[PDB]
């Protein structure tokens, strides 16, 4: 009965490199983290100034 | 009597954190430099010469 | 004095043979008077689909219920009277049916396996009876918090993929599967090139081959047109499922990171690091003095009741992590400590702890391969996964290769700054937020 | 065929340093998880089974 | 046994009397600084020792507050000073050192 | 083709010690010191002492501190285990070939040089509670413990777990006294796999020579009979009904062993009807819903308990028990076919064969044989002994269960569980 | 007490002009200060241990 | 053990803005508490630099 | 229960009754631990309403009047719907219960079935008890006549 | 219930100088902690009155 518990679909929120159920997410692992960290790196570079 | 930390493992622990401790001094030097606009050191960096002709 | 190295040399080579079916036939002879034979099928539930899920499981329940030449009792009665043991199991990737038996009973042992694997009756009246037993098995399984949380880990980590499914299926499938659903999964999956007749004990490989060719000939006398049972890789998802229930006395948590999968050489090193962290239980003697820092801290400060690291493998992917059980006010500490250890290893594995890990693993291996059954299962399963049988010696060489650097490099590759799949169940109010758990997967010092 | 414990039946506790505390003598139960409704806890005020100090590569 | 060994003993008996804790009824070991090792050994004492140590220290803290001392005939006579905590302290230190030593390899 | 299958070497030292080994050629070694020190040797003033003892296998010894035992052993990935039954304790140690030297020492230290430091044993007492809680989580554990307390006036009635009233109350001297009067040469046996006889023998002669305990069956179990019932609201009623049988080693003990496989003792097929199980089939006839049954057979150095154990819904307890009983009664009356006994013998034989298949189970058999019979009896001859059981022997066995004073333990909602006189 | 009095010394010298007696004595008091806290008190401690048999 | 929880000082800081449980629910109208704080310090901070010249 | 079970007699006599009777009188005057927290409001309601009925009740009073009692009784104590008989009838069985414990002294009671209150034989028993002895009559005496 | 113990504010005050357990033993050399406190406030207090005129 706890085997009726499927995780609700998220395609509606997923980053595009991650939409495919047949694609390993390790490929976009670097790219995805890179981006968000670049975002904060720049940010902090901005506060720094 | 800091002899408790003298052994093979400590030697390996010490070595593992060598790159970190190094890069962490690179961060501080550049950091001190950039913050005080170190006239001495900076002159050497190619660009960043806001005191030339 | 016969050395350990030398001892590994003495273990007899596993003999492998292929029929014309493509059915691989393998054995490891020993002096034993008993043995273990059975067939390992490359069939699970990762092979199933939304609608026939639980089919393999439903078949297992039927596998011993009667064949054409041996209806109902018959089987049981043959096995029981010859004093043998008939057993089976199925995971997300494999299915097995093995018989423990007096080694002089190898001929009928095999005969019975064939019949079971080939002529499974599936009498309709049985399918109905079994429908209600499996339903019950589900109410039962619902009470093993551990079984639950591991299904949830799988459900969330591999969300949207077949691997996300459970072996038994959802209730409706059990309620809805039909004989036609079953037989079609059978014929779809029980094909020679995906079966492995395995055995260990007092047999001679030739005798096994003879039998295999006598009772198994004619399974793939029909190599299928365009039925291409190929496993699509399965996406992993850094995600989290929390089944809060303050009515349970203790919480189970299972955290994992994406593993490489059966064939990747990285396993050996990961297993070493896992051994370093190990496992714990409140009935272990020796608390404060344990080598595992996690274990010792858990024991002295009563951080839990039990924990255990693990490395699940499937084709090209796997869950790698730990699972623990504890009081409602300790979930935070356990996590901290667990994670701090993972990082310590990524960035600071010292040399000796790695030796211990390697030795543990050697002990584990050798100890695990003790007796007909455990061996037989390793043969059959390995043929499925590695294509061959990896001789003890080879594992010993793989382990020896590993040292601190390999651990740090290999651990960092899989754990460092990676996205976890968290599964929670029980009084989990203090289970840290996913962001927080995520942040614990890297160190600001490093 | 001595070895009371293994001759099945009488109880036998095992304690350990690295492994787990066991109580594993003989009586029924396996033939009770089949005709089902034998719950069992999921790590209630407890420990852990199957245990560890076995593995691979 | 020397004429001069009695001298060292004499310098020691001298310091003891000077150190003064005996006037407060204390024993040498009742005055050790409490640290982890010392705390663990305090833990290992059998009931009677522990109870006696508590009573002693209570008696001193009490004296110390009134700024008095015990009548001379009740001071702790050096040589009747039982080293009741040394064996435990010594054992606690040994095991720590074994640990410390294991942590190096 | 595997190597030359070595023969097991067995040796009785004059002082009573037994040494037995098998050169395995296996990558790992396994060594056990088995001792006549189980709970049956406790008494009314020191109950639980062997339980606490069972759990002190890593407190500090003279040649090795707690910390060292733990670290030392895990540094090579070895294990140290202690197993108890009502008659023996068995310290078992395991590791790879090259490491027996380290493990042996640790093993000798624990078994012959425990210090039982006052504070270390204070810190341990609480385990008695945890340990028991974990065991007592299976209804069988409590049933069988009650079964033994009802069946025996004195020795075998002792519990394998410490009575709650003793928790925190067993003292270092009781431990010291217990080791020194039961862990002596004449009651010990040293077994080894992946080890050599000379090494064992040297170790034995150098370290295992002590005497000063006792020597006899220190009491001799007095079978009494009686019954213990514990109402509890478990969901199902567990119950065991038993009668005195035969001591391990006698021919009658094998009759009983065969009897157990005629009636039924655990399943051979995953999720099967237990077709060939005659007890199961006999209950099923008259009883609906969930239930289980098996013949129960427990034999000791100077006694034995035989019968069956049933698990059923509270309301069907009586029905389950009576059918079970009648079944046995039916085979004591004469209704047993030769092909039936023949099939049992097969299960037993194949069973024993299987039980000593792995090394942990072989070590244990050799060890228990050493202590029970002071000798080693190869498989070929245990098989031969099983064949010697005649059909009549199995029947008499049954006759002996049926007409003998009974012992019963049951726990659950007992509203319909019958008392002994109502059977 | 030697430390206290010596600090009372430094206080007194500090209060005087940098001339004849005053220089060398305040120079000695300084050395004393650092030698007392850095070498003397720590050694006094160890000797007391040894005297007590600790 | 996590020093961020048992150290007399951090406790306070853990309780202030690290582990303190807050509504998953608050909105922008709850920011003015930090803003008032910020205001208070910045005010104290420029205010002081003016006092070195006022 | 803790407070009651602090006297060794309480536990003895409770065991005595559980060994002596198959069923009714074997019940305990204190709740079995396994039921603690488990007895429910309906069990209480059910219990009152099937045992607290007229035919099983009696109203006694001192310093009160019969008319008042009778009025109260007729106005408030009229209910029926429970049961009426000896709802079971004690089945004397016999047997023994032993509880090892490290109390300082051994308490023990040995008993056999006798006579129901009200019969002449019950008074024989009552007299028997005073022949054998039943509590002391003099502070700190040798129990001369016991 | 005694409000002197459960009120967020008093707690602090109870812990500071009411219920805090102290050695039956301390002597005058332990007074300088209050004196320093007193000093600090009195200093702050006269200091302020001078600032209204300085
Ligand atoms: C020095 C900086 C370290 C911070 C410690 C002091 C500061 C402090 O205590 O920090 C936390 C951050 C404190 N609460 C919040 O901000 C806060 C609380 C609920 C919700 C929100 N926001 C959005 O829902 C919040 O922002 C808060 O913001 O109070 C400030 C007034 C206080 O500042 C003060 O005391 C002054 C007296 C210093
Ligand atoms: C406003 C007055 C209420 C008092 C609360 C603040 C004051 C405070 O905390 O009070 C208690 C009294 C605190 N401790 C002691 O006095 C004290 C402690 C052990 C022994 C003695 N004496 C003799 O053995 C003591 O006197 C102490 O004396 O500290 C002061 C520095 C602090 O003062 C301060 O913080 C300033 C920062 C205000």
């Amino acid at each position: 009965s706890h085997t009726d518990i499927k995780v609700p679909d998220f395609s509606d929120y997923r980053r595009p490199e991650v939409l495919d159920s047949t694609k390993s997410s390790k490929e976009s692992s670097e790219a995805r983290k890179g981006f968000s960290y670049l975002v904060t790196a720049t940010t902090t570079v901005g506060v720094a100034y | 009597m800091l002899t408790r930390f003298l052994g093979p493992r400590y030697r390996q622990l010490a070595r593992n954190w060598v790159p970190t401790a190094q890069l962490w001094g690179a961060v501080g030097a550049v950091g001190l430099v950039w913050a005080t606009d170190w006239r001495l050191i900076l002159d050497w960096v190619p660009y960043i010469n806001g005191k030339f002709k | 004095t016969a050395t350990y190295a030398q001892a590994l040399q003495s273990v007899p080579e596993t003999q492998v043979s292929q029929l014309d079916n493509g059915l691989r036939v393998a054995s490891e002879q020993s002096s034993q008077p008993t043995c273990t034979v059975g067939v390992w099928i490359d069939a699970g539930s990762r092979y199933e689909s939304e609608k026939n899920n639980g089919a393999g499981y439903f078949v297992e329940h039927l596998a011993f219920k009667g064949t054409k030449n041996r209806p109902g009792n018959a089987l049981e009665k043959e096995v029981e009277s010859m004093g043998a043991h008939l057993n089976a199991y199925s995971t997300r990737e494999h299915t097995a049916y093995y018989i423990k038996a007096l080694s002089k009973d190898l001929p009928k042992a095999v005969e019975l396996l064939a019949d079971i694997v080939q002529n499974c009756s599936l009498e309709d009246s049985q399918i109905e009876k079994e429908r209600d037993v499996i339903l019950q098995e589900l109410q039962e399984n619902d009470t093993s918090m551990r079984d639950v949380v591991f299904n949830y880990l799988h459900a969330t980590a591999f969300q949207g993929t077949p691997l996300a499914q459970s072996v038994e299926g959802p209730s409706e499938n059990v309620r809805k599967l039909s004989r036609a659903d079953l037989t079609e999964y059978l014929s779809r999956h029980y094909k020679a090139p995906r079966m492995v007749l395995a055995a260990a004990g007092g047999l001679e490989h030739r005798q096994l081959l003879d039998l295999a060719q006598k009772h198994f000939s004619g399974l793939s006398g029909t190599y299928d047109e365009d039925a291409v049972p190929t496993l699509s890789p399965c996406r992993f998802t850094g995600s989290q499922i929390c089944h809060r229930e303050d009515g349970l006395p203790l919480a189970h948590v299972a955290i994992a990171v994406e593993g490489p999968g059966w064939a990747h050489p990285d396993n050996v090193a990961l297993q070493v690091a896992n051994a370093i962290i190990g496992h714990y239980d409140c009935t272990y003697g020796g608390g404060a003095h344990l080598s595992s820092p996690l274990a010792s801290i858990a024991a002295t400060n009563k951080l839990c009741q039990s924990f255990q690291t693990f490395n699940i493998c499937y084709a090209d992917t796997g869950l790698l992590g730990a699972h623990f059980v504890c009081d409602h006010m300790s979930i935070d500490d356990m996590m901290f400590v667990l994670q701090g250890q993972w990082m310590r290893l990524c960035t600071s594995a010292t040399e000796s702890e790695v030796l211990r890990g390697k030795n543990l693993l050697r002990n584990a291996l050798v100890s695990h391969l003790d007796g007909t059954t455990p061996v037989c299962e390793d043969i059959g399963r390995s043929l499925l996964t590695y294509g061959r049988r990896i001789p003890l010696a080879e594992w010993e060489s793989r382990i020896a290769e590993v040292d601190a650097r390999v651990v740090r490099e290999v651990c960092s590759k899989y754990f460092y700054d990676q996205c976890p799949a968290v599964a929670g169940f029980g009084p989990i109010e203090q289970l840290p937020d996913y962001n927080r758990i995520r942040s614990g997967m890297f160190w600001l010092r490093f | 065929m001595l070895s009371v414990a293994a001759r099945s039946g009488p109880f036998a506790p095992v304690l350990s340093a690295t492994s787990r505390g066991v109580a594993g003598a003989l009586r029924p139960l396996v033939q009770a998880a089949v005709p089902a409704t034998s719950e069992s806890p999921v790590l209630d005020l407890k420990r852990s089974v199957l245990c560890r100090e076995s593995l691979r590569g | 046994v020397s004429a001069s060994s009695r001298w060292l003993e004499g310098i020691r008996k001298w310091y003891y009397n000077a150190a003064g804790f005996n006037k407060l009824g204390l024993m040498r070991d009742d005055t050790i600084h409490e640290n982890d090792d010392v705390k663990e050994a305090i833990r290992r004492l059998p009931e009677n020792l522990y109870d006696d140590r508590v009573f002693r220290i209570k008696r001193a803290l009490d004296l110390s507050m009134r700024q008095q001392i015990l009548p001379k005939e009740q001071w702790t006579k050096y040589e009747e000073d039982k080293s009741y905590l040394e064996p435990y302290l010594k054992e606690v230190i040994r095991e720590r050192k074994e640990r410390e030593e294991w942590a190096k390899k | 083709v595997p190597p030359h299958p070595q023969d097991l070497e067995f040796t009785r030292l004059p002082n009573g010690l037994v040494i037995a080994s098998l050169e395995n050629y296996a990558p790992a070694s396994r060594i056990g010191l088995f001792i006549k020190a189980g709970s049956r040797y406790e008494n009314s003033n020191n109950l639980g002492t062997s339980h606490l003892l069972r759990l002190a296998s890593s407190l500090t010894t003279k040649g090795a501190s707690s910390f060292k035992i733990t670290r030392g052993i895990e540094a090579v990935g070895g294990k140290l285990s202690v197993t108890s039954t009502r008659e023996n304790m068995a310290y078992t140690v395991e590791c790879l070939r090259d490491d027996v030297d380290i493990l042996m020492e640790f093993l000798l230290n624990v078994t012959t040089a425990p210090e039982f430091r006052r504070w270390e044993v204070a810190a341990l007492q609480p385990q008695l509670r945890i340990d028991k809680a974990v065991a007592l989580q299976n209804p069988q554990a409590h049933v069988i413990e009650n079964l033994h307390a009802a069946a025996y006036r004195n020795a075998l009635a002792n519990s394998l777990y410490c009575p709650d009233y003793r928790i925190g109350k067993v003292t270092p001297v009781e431990l010291h006294d217990y080791v020194q009067n039961h862990f002596t040469s004449a009651r010990m046996a040293l077994i080894g796999l992946g080890v050599s006889h000379p090494v064992l023998k040297q170790v034995a002669e150098q370290f295992l020579n002590i005497r000063g305990g006792l020597g006899l069956s220190g009491a001799k179990a007095k079978y009494h009979g009686g019954e213990i019932r514990e109402q509890n609201g478990d969901s199902l009623v567990h119950a065991a009904l038993v009668a005195e049988s035969a001591a391990i080693g006698s021919a009658e003990a094998n009759a009983f062993s065969v009897l157990q496989h005629v009636l039924g003792a655990g399943p051979h097929v995953k999720r099967g009807s237990n077709a060939t199980s005659s007890l199961y089939q006999a209950v099923a006839k008259g009883v609906h819903q969930p239930f289980d049954v098996s013949a129960f057979n427990a034999s000791y150095s100077d006694s034995g308990l035989f019968g069956f154990y049933t698990i059923s819904q509270a309301a069907s307890a009586g029905d389950v028990i009576k059918a079970a009983y009648n079944q046995v009664k039916t085979i004591a009356q004469g209704n047993l076919s030769n092909p039936d006994v023949q099939a049992a013998k097969n299960k037993l034989k194949a069973g024993y064969l299987m039980s000593v298949e792995s090394s942990e189970g072989f070590l244990d058999e050799v060890g228990s044989q050493a202590l029970a019979a002071g000798s080693y009896t190869p498989p070929s001859t245990v098989l031969q002994q099983i064949d010697a059981v005649a059909d009549a022997d199995v029947i008499n066995a049954a006759k002996k269960f049926v007409s003998g004073r009974k012992s019963m333990a049951a726990s659950g909602n007992l509203g319909h569980t019958p008392f002994i006189d109502e059977l | 007490w030697a430390l206290v009095a010596d600090l009372l010394t430094l206080t007194w010298i500090g209060g005087q002009p940098v001339e004849h007696p005053y220089i060398t004595i305040g120079q000695l008091a300084s050395v004393l200060y650092f030698l007392l806290i850095l070498v003397l008190m720590p050694t006094a401690g160890t000797i007391e241990n040894k005297l007590l048999k600790w | 053990t996590n020093i961020r929880k048992s150290h007399p000082l951090m406790k306070i800081v853990n309780n202030a803005f690290i582990d303190l449980p807050a509504p998953s629910n608050i909105s922008s109208w709850w920011n003015f508490g930090s803003l008032l704080g910020i205001c208070l310090i910045l005010q104290i901070l420029t205010g002081l630099f003016l006092a070195m010249h006022y």
